[PDB]
């Protein structure tokens, strides 16, 4: 399974949970941005490498980084 | 022709203009000097 | 030319460096 | 710009062709609707296309069309 | 530093690193990079502003 | 035995047993499981 | 004479190559009648042909064994007109080219809409700088001296 | 590209050329399609390298345009 | 779907069949695999180390059994002028009868030998089929010695420690002096003893070694320092090879030029030249530091060269370690050595033979030349892209770095961009005006005037032919001068036989040259810039970049960073080497064409045809390629074949591979995979083909799998379809 690192470069502007295709990240509270909230990396397992999440990213260079790894059916986007 | 001369000041224009100038007088500098292999002097 | 004495014990002297490159090969493991 | 450039070969055709030529010997004419100025040395590219003309055969068949319209002048 | 200062941006992995940029705001709360810094050239992705901790920007004179 | 019979023992022999046994060899071996 | 060449004054290959292009344009020439456009084409071919040549012949250039004129340039003046001239009237041309680009690039740099200046050209301040060019070797180094030229520390690097 | 290679030497070898007066029919390339437009080799040697004589031998003739528009396309 | 790649527990639990892909292609990169201490790696490199010279043994013995067994060796010493050499036979069972009878020689269908293997064993003094079979013997026998240390050297007793892999200077002393220089000094005791008499008809074999004197005043001249009676009554001019007629007694002189007969070097020339190589390598050898407390220390040396007023940094301070440490560093370094010896190699066997009657062997001497080049382009693309991993995931820092001033190495990233900012602009300004002046002639000739063409006489490099002798372009300047200093201190030994060879219109030796040699060689260099400026981007970017400033974080070879950012196709170090690749192979083809045109011209006599048509790329096109083809693509014809047939096929399968390349490079991944669904919903859904399943599910290759099976496709092709050019070429057109 992929790899997904959040730094605290984070502003907490969702735009990277809202862009991932398999709910893999999810907003968590935190007191580092004025949003209050940081995201979150719970589900690494269904993670597809897509890089949708940091795509989204306004972060100066990201707050989201997707490092490719071990290849799993669900990682490889297998429907067979 | 306010707005056409802004037109006419667009990159595009502006290119196609020179780059036909350009070849314009290096054509006819060509013409009436033609086969110049060295410099003249 | 080579007679088949010549050839059959260079035939043989490789086989030997075979049986060492296998020993070889499955000592740098699986 | 396709009725420009249909009117652009029937200018060339008229201006710049040996049509008048080739309709009188179809069979050892080649047609030529282009001549090329004397620049840089590539007056080499007007070719001997026949009917004391000098310029580049043309292979797009605008005269056969032509005389098939019954064209028989420039 | 304060809105309208000009400061150079000192962060390596930046768009921006070693060029000036306008601070928009700098942020009084417990924030980790409250100092918002808005520059003229977009980055690569598009966007033009950034937030930056107080060490990562210097001020220009 | 002369020695011209060798390119036609070994050639056959080499270039297509060879293959087989190595396929047969490679194919089990990397469909293994633990 | 240099490298081995000779004067193509001298060169028999030279003289060959002129009479055998003349003699195929002659031959073309045959086949048109009379006063008629085609054989006045194939006169001005001839004419120029046989002007080049001569041009060449008396231009202090070197032939090879191929009778084509080589060029020498290893740097001595005196073949100072094949590479030496040209490279200096290019270097200016292209040397004002730049000089005036950089200058729009500069002065528009610090108006309020840069980017609208690159693709909509203010032509009053590019006819301007353009005519200006002819300077470029005087203000080049005329803003090298004043530090005006290199920028120092504010372009940008990569991580490492 | 291989709909036009084929039409143009299908027709230069079994189409086109001259009719002798006494009814002797000759091709351009003399009816070489049938026998070797079966092989990659025959493609390669008897159209594509026979045919391309024309264009490489243009420089200083009238279709010498031909030769540097052929280098161009290369390019 | 398991066990396979034991050596990585994230590929075996891969359910595709991207395991097996990957389980190949990552089997030698010991560094990345489970379990992986430093010490395992050393060792298993040396192990490694010792199988592929055991590899490289078998191979050359190999050559040498096919060579006695069926070849013509024997045959071919009577008469090496016109009996062709033969590799080895053919039995080949899809051969009709027409096959066997073109491909037929003497008793066999058999392969002529491209390698020059045969005129190389003749010159090192074999004369018998028994000769070669007992060098074969002795590989075989080398090879097993190999295999048994690779074996020992992984035992629990006999394996090295860090500290012995990392003892620099007791291995720079050893590989100098012992290896070089003694090789060296045996390779001038075989030269002497064996090759010197053969080549003067006395036969010194394993026998009569001990017996036959190779100088008849044997040893006493070395050891009483009259060192000059070994150079005393050389070869005449009359002299045949291998046989006592015209000979002489000389063991080591100075003659230069070609033996007047074979057309190549003198063999007591090399003997010379090999002792004074050992000599010299076996002082060198004992420059550093072992047990005996005099030497040099390395470390030291590197930490004091630091100029003083201050222009490297702090110098080579941080070098030792960074060396020592990564074993990347020091591939590179290799491959960099390795690629200059072997362009070094086919620059010199061409213009100064070495081998008896190889001058004339224009097959293969061209077989040769372009052998050696496309080694050495691959070789320098190695070192730059283990360059490059040596920077990704080696390169310290803090190593490279003292009190915030950098190393030598280190500042090397800090001006990385005015680095390849002048690549850049001296690939475009090579690029522009190389191809400006190419297409004007190209225009100029094809508009019927060709006097308007830019022909520039390469007066630089034909100075450097009269500085050494050549007095063909009227320059007079150092040894084209009877008078000059450099003339006057070697008139007595080797300028008559150097002047006699570089003014010669026969050999190879300096070439003449004209505007063709100088447009082609800024061809060249054009080409070596751009093939630079690729690796050298990549290496330097490696470690990161303004797209991607954490690049080093993601390893040397990964696909991209996703569509973000403007997208970030192709932007790892890797891709780097994977587009340069393709340059190296475009620059090897232009040296390789050049070279080939220059010599089929030289050969053929018509010399006039590439001085005239070499300066626009038409004249290329049409005459060499399109000229040229003829003879190859008539191997075999709607009308018959001849022993060429092979080429033509190899030809045509060059292509085929070639565009094959085409395929995997240009459609990309993505497209392949919703296919290969359809696929497999197709099988899954089909009776009487449900009963077989798969066990790894079938999956379109990875983007970086695809662009070096794309890359593979393209260089195989690419050599396959040049190589079969260049030999049918060369045979079909010179008898
Ligand atoms: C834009 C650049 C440029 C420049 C500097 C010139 C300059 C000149 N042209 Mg000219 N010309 C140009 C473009 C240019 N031309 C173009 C684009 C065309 C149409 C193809 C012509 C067609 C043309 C004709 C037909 C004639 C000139 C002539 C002349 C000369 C006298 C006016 C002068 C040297 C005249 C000349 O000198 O001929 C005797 C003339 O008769 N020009
Ligand atoms: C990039 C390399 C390069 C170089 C150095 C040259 C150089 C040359 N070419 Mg050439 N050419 C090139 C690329 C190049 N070309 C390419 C790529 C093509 C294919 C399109 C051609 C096609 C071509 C043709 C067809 C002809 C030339 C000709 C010429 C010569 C006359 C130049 C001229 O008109 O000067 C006179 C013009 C100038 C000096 C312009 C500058 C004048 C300014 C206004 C001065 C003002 C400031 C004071 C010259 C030696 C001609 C010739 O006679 O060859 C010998 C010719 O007939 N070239
Ligand atoms: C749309 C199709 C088309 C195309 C491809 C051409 C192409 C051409 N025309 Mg042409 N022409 C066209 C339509 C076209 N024309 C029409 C519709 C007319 C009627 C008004 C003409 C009337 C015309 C004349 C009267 C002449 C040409 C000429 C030419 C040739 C030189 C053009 C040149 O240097 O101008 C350069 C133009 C500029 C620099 C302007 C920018 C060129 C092959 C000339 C020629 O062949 O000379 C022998 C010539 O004398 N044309
Ligand atoms: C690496 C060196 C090398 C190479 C490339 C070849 C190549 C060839 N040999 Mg050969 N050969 C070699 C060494 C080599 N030989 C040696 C050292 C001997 C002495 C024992 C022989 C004895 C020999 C005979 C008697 C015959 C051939 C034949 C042939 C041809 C058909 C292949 C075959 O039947 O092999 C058979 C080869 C052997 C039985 C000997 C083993 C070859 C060496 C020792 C193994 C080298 C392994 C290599 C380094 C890597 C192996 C990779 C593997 C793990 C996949 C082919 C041209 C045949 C021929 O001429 O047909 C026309 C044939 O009849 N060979
Ligand atoms: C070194 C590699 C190698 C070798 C030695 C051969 C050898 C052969 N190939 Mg072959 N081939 C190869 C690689 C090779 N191939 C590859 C890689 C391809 C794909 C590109 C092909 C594609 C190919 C085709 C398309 C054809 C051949 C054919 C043949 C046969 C030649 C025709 C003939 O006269 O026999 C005549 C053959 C016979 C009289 C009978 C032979 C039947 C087998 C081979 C005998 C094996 C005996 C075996 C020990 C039995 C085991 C015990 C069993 C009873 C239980 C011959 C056996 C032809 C052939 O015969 O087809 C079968 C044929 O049509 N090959
Ligand atoms: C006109 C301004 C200008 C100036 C002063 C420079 C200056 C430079 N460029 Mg550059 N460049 C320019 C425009 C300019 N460039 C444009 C428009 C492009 C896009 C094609 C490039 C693409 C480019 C590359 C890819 C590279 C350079 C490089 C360089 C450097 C070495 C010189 C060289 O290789 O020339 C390169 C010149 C070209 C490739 C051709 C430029 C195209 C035209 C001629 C320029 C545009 C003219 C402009 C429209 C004039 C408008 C002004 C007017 C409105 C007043 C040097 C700093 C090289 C470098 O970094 O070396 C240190 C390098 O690798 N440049
Ligand atoms: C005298 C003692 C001695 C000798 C003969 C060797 C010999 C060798 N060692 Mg070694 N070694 C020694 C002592 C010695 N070692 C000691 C003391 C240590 C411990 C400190 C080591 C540690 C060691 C390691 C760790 C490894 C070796 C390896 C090797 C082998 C290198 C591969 C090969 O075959 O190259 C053959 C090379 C030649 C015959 C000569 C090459 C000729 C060059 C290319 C031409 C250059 C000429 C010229 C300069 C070109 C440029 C032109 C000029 C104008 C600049 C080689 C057999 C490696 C190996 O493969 O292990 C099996 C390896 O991994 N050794
Ligand atoms: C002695 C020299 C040498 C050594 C020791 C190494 C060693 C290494 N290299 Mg390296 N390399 C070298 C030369 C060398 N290379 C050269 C010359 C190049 C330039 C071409 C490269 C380019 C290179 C790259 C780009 C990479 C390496 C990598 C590696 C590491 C892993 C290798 C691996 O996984 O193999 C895997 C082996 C294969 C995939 C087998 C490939 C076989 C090819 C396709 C040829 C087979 C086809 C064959 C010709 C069939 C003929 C067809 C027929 C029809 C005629 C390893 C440390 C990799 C790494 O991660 O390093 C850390 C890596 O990414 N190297
Ligand atoms: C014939 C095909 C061709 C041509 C002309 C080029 C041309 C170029 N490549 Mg290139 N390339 C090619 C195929 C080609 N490539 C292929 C197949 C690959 C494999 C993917 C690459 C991979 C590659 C890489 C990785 C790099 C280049 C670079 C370059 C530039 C080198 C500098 C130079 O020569 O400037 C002169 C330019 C030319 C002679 C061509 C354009 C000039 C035209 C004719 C002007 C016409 C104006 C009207 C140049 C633009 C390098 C680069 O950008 O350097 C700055 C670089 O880094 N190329
Ligand atoms: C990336 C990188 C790398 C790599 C690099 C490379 C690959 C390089 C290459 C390099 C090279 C490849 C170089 C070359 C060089 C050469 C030279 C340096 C030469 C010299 C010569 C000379 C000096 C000569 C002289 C002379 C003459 C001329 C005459 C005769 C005599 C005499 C001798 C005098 C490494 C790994 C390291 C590290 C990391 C980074
Ligand atoms: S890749 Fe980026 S987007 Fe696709 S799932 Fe993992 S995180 Fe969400």
């Amino acid at each position: 399974s992929h790899t997904v690192k959040i730094y605290d470069t984070c502003i907490g502007c969702t735009q990277c949970v809202r862009a991932c295709p398999t709910d893999v990240l999810e907003m968590v509270p935190w007191d580092g941005c004025k949003a209050g909230q940081i995201a979150s990396a719970p589900r690494t397992e269904d993670c597809v490498g897509c890089k949708r999440c940091e795509t989204a990213c306004p972060t100066d260079f990201l707050s989201v980084r997707v490092y490719l790894g071990g290849e799993t059916t669900r990682s490889l986007g297998l429907a067979y | 022709m306010k707005d056409f001369l802004k037109y006419l000041s667009t990159a595009p224009v502006l290119l196609t203009a020179w780059l036909t100038f350009t070849a314009g007088f290096v054509i006819e500098i060509n013409r009436f000097y033609p086969d110049a292999l060295t410099f003249p002097f | 030319m080579i007679y088949d004495s010549q050839v059959y014990i260079a035939l043989v002297i490789a086989v030997v460096a075979s049986v060492l490159a296998i020993r070889l090969g499955a000592t740098l493991y699986n | 710009v396709i009725f420009l450039w249909l009117s652009g070969m029937h200018f060339h055709g008229a201006y710049f062709s040996n049509y008048s030529a080739w309709l009188t010997n179809p069979t050892s004419t080649k047609p030529s609707a282009q001549i090329v100025w004397p620049i840089v040395g590539q007056e080499v590219l007007n070719a001997d296309v026949g009917g004391n003309f000098q310029g580049i055969q043309i292979t797009s068949g605008f005269f056969q069309l032509w005389r098939a319209e019954g064209i028989t002048s420039e | 530093i304060q809105k309208g200062s000009t400061v150079r941006i000192l962060r390596k992995e930046s768009y921006w690193y070693n060029e000036s940029g306008t601070v928009v705001v700098v942020d009084q709360s417990k924030v980790r990079y409250p100092v918002l810094v808005r520059f003229t050239k977009v980055n690569y992705a598009g966007t033009n502003t950034n937030n930056f901790g107080l060490n990562e920007v210097e001020e220009v004179v | 035995m002369s020695l011209d019979l060798l390119p036609s023992f070994f050639v056959p022999l080499v270039g297509l047993v060879l293959p087989l046994f190595s396929i047969i060899g490679l194919f089990l071996y990397i469909e293994k499981e633990n | 004479d240099i490298g081995g060449l000779n004067p193509c004054k001298d060169s028999e290959v030279f003289q060959k190559r002129l009479a055998k292009t003349v003699k195929k344009l002659e031959n073309r020439l045959k086949k048109y009648e009379e006063g008629t456009p085609p054989q006045i084409a194939i006169q001005q071919q001839i004419t120029q042909t046989k002007q080049r040549f001569t041009r060449y012949a008396d231009s202090n250039l070197l032939c090879g064994n191929d009778g084509l004129p080589h060029l020498i340039t290893d740097g001595r003046w005196s073949h100072g007109s094949e590479f030496l001239l040209p490279s200096i009237l290019f270097l200016y041309i292209s040397g004002w080219i730049g000089w005036v680009g950089r200058k729009y690039i500069r002065t528009v740099g610090q108006t309020s809409n840069p980017t609208e200046k690159e693709i909509i050209i203010d032509v009053p301040l590019a006819i301007s700088i353009m005519t200006s060019g002819f300077l470029w070797p005087f203000a080049a180094w005329q803003e090298f001296l004043s530090g005006d030229l290199i920028a120092s520390d504010e372009t940008i690097t990569t991580s490492p | 590209s291989i709909v036009i290679f084929h039409f143009s030497w299908k027709m230069q070898s079994d189409v086109w050329g001259t009719v002798s007066p006494t009814g002797a029919v000759s091709h351009i390339t003399g009816g070489n399609f049938a026998q070797s437009s079966i092989t990659i080799n025959g493609w390669l040697r008897d159209f594509l390298w026979s045919q391309a004589a024309q264009v490489v031998q243009s420089y200083g003739s009238s279709l010498s345009a031909y030769g540097l528009i052929f280098l161009g396309a290369h390019f | 779907v398991y066990k396979f790649p034991k050596f990585s527990k994230a590929l075996a639990e891969d359910p595709s069949t991207r395991r097996i892909w990957y389980g190949i292609a990552t089997a030698h990169d010991f560094e990345s695999h489970d379990a992986m201490t430093e010490s395992k790696l050393y060792q298993k490199i040396f192990a490694s180390h010792f199988g592929h010279i055991a590899i490289i043994f078998l191979w050359t013995a190999g050559n040498l059994f096919h060579v006695a067994w069926q070849g013509n060796f024997e045959a071919w010493i009577l008469n090496p002028l016109k009996v062709r050499p033969i590799a080895h036979a053919i039995w080949d069972p899809h051969f009709g009868q027409a096959a066997y009878k073109a491909f037929l020689k003497t008793s066999s269908p058999a392969n002529l030998a491209l390698s020059g293997v045969y005129e190389w064993w003749y010159t090192i003094g074999m004369r018998t089929n028994n000769d070669l079979y007992q060098g074969s013997f002795f590989l075989i026998l080398l090879s097993s010695l190999l295999l048994f240390a690779g074996w020992l050297h992984l035992q629990p007793s006999f394996r090295p420690s860090l500290d012995w892999f990392k003892a620099n200077e007791y291995r720079l002393n050893h590989h100098l002096s012992g290896l070089f220089g003694v090789s060296s000094l045996a390779w001038t005791g075989h030269l002497v003893h064996v090759a010197i008499p053969e080549s003067r008809g006395i036969h010194v074999g394993w026998d009569n070694f001990l017996t036959v004197l190779p100088h008849p005043e044997g040893l006493t001249p070395f050891f009483s320092g009259n060192w000059k009676a070994y150079a005393q009554n050389p070869d005449t001019a009359s002299h045949i090879f291998g046989s006592g007629e015209g000979s002489g007694t000389a063991i080591l002189t100075f003659l230069g030029g070609f033996h007047p007969q074979t057309k190549s070097l003198w063999l007591t020339d090399m003997a010379h030249h090999h002792l004074a190589i050992a000599v010299l390598f076996i002082v060198a050898g004992h420059m550093y530091r072992t047990n005996w407390l005099i030497g040099h220390q390395m470390k030291l040396i590197l930490e004091a060269h630091r100029p003083p007023g201050g222009r490297l940094g702090i110098g080579h301070i941080g070098l030792y370690e960074t060396i020592t440490n990564s074993l990347h560093f020091q591939l590179g370094l290799a491959l960099a050595a390795l690629g200059v010896a072997t362009s070094l190699t086919a620059q010199h066997m061409y213009a100064l033979p070495p081998y008896a009657f190889l001058a004339s062997n224009f097959p293969t001497q061209a077989a040769l030349y372009t052998h050696h080049q496309y080694i050495a382009g691959f070789l320098m693309v190695g070192a730059f892209a283990h360059g490059a991993i040596f920077f990704v995931r080696d390169y310290d820092p803090a190593v490279n770095t003292r009190n915030g001033e950098k190393n030598v190495l280190a500042r090397m990233l800090e001006h990385k961009e005015a680095i390849i900012s002048h690549l850049s602009w001296v690939s475009l300004f090579l690029g522009f005006h190389t191809l400006g002046i190419y297409v004007h002639n190209d225009v100029v000739v094809a508009f019927g005037q060709p006097e308007k063409q830019i022909l520039v006489e390469p007066l630089f490099a034909e100075w450097i032919q009269a500085a050494s002798g050549k007095t063909l372009y009227n320059f007079d300047l150092l040894l084209a001068s009877s008078n000059s200093p450099a003339s006057v201190a070697s008139s007595q030994l080797w300028l008559p036989g150097w002047l006699s060879a570089i003014n010669d219109g026969k050999n190879s030796l300096f070439l003449p040259i004209g505007p063709g040699d100088f447009l082609v060689h800024h061809a060249i260099a054009l080409g070596l810039h751009t093939t630079t400026l690729i690796l050298v981007k990549g290496a330097l970017d490696a470690r990161g970049s303004k797209l991607m400033p954490d690049k080093k974080d993601f390893g040397y070879s990964f696909p991209c960073d996703g569509p973000g950012r403007g997208g970030t196709c192709d932007i790892s170090a890797w891709d780097a080497f994977y587009l340069a690749m393709f340059w190296m192979l475009n620059t090897i083809g232009w040296v390789t064409f050049y070279w080939h045109w220059k010599h089929l011209t030289l050969w053929q006599g018509n010399q006039v045809q590439f001085n005239e048509s070499s300066n626009y790329i038409m004249g290329w096109l049409r005459d060499y390629l399109w000229l040229n083809s003829s003879p190859l693509i008539n191997g075999y014809n709607p009308f018959g074949m001849n022993s060429l047939s092979v080429w033509a096929w190899m030809f045509l399968f060059g292509h085929l591979v070639w565009a094959t390349g085409f395929m995997f490079l240009i459609s990309w991944r993505g497209y392949w995979q919703e296919l290969i669904e359809t696929i497999v919903w197709a099988h899954e859904r089909t009776p009487l083909a449900n009963l077989v399943r798969w066990k790894d599910k079938p999956v379109a290759l990875s983007i970086v799998q695809a662009r070096l099976v794309g890359l593979a496709h393209f260089t195989i092709g690419y050599v396959l379809t040049y190589a079969a050019f260049v030999i049918a070429s060369t045979i079909g057109k010179l008898g």
